[PDB]
């Protein structure tokens, strides 16, 4: 009774963006809801789902008091640049995890600083099957991954764990009860991608643009926010604003 | 970490 996260942009009536939390003040009408927007008229869930079937519509959400600092996952083109900005400019606000690997420790490496080294590939496989990792992968036949416990340690000491992970990790963290701020940075156009990345050609930028549209579709239920902008500085402001807003002690979580 | 930039991700069941 009744707050929902909108999973689409709506341009009518109450405008809203993918990620916005709406207070639905009246849902009696099958086609149209009245809604408030926890910073008008909006399509009902069934109406929007009919339009899209012709599916991301609304997700019910609720308040939670948490007792840890939320991990941060930035997705989309520009994520590497923004993650770099955050951890470098704000080292006292963000922490990173130390990943695990089965690759052998090399001469100048330090366990617990470079990696948590795992002596047996079979043991790391068991741990992955036992859901001890939020993300794992292979390189040169060795396994690598970011553990639930490493993220929990950062969250519990009071820093935001900046995670370079894919969208499938968001779900894993929700299950672990370490709800992340998950922000997708959505490009406006291929032109915009080129504007803010004068490195790429208009074939590379097009592929990047394409990949982002698909990512938003695939993981659109899991984002807690979506940001857009015409400059990197506008984007970066909006990301910091979103991190602040979604920091709690009080936060919105799926119902 | 160079190696982490080069991963083929494995799906975590379920």
């Amino acid at each position: 009774s009744l707050y929902v996260r909108a999973l689409f942009d709506y341009d009518p009536g109450l405008p809203f963006k993918h990620g916005d939390i709406l207070h639905v003040t009246n849902a009696s009408d099958d086609e149209w809801w009245q809604a408030r927007r926890v910073l008008g008229i909006v399509p009902s869930k069934r109406r929007w789902e009919r339009k899209m079937r012709a599916v991301l519509s609304y997700e019910a959400v609720q308040r939670l008091s948490i007792n840890y600092t939320r991990p941060v996952i930035i997705l989309g083109p520009l994520k590497d640049r923004i993650n770099d900005d955050l951890i470098s400019e704000y080292p006292d606000k963000f922490g990173s995890c130390v990943p695990h690997t089965t690759r052998p420790k090399r001469e100048y490496e330090v366990d617990g600083r470079d990696y948590h080294f795992v002596s047996s590939r079979e043991q790391m496989e068991r741990d992955i099957q036992n859901h001890l990792f939020i993300e794992a992968g292979q390189y040169n036949d060795n396994l690598y991954g970011t553990s639930v416990a490493s993220v929990r340690e950062v969250a519990e000491k009071g820093k935001h764990c900046i995670l370079d992970v894919s969208g499938n990790a968001i779900k894993r963290l929700q299950v672990a009860q370490l709800y992340p701020v998950a922000v997708f940075i959505k490009p406006k156009s291929v032109d915009s991608v080129m504007e803010m990345n004068r490195r790429m050609t208009e074939e590379q930028a097009k592929k990047t643009y394409e990949r982002a549209i698909k990512m938003e579709q695939e993981f659109g239920e899991y984002f807690t926010g979506v940001v857009q902008g015409d400059t990197i500085e506008e984007i970066y402001s909006k990301v910091k604003s979103m991190i602040w807003s979604q920091s709690g002690p009080t936060i919105w979580v799926p119902s | 970490r160079q190696d982490m930039e080069q991963l083929d991700l494995i799906k975590i069941t379920p």
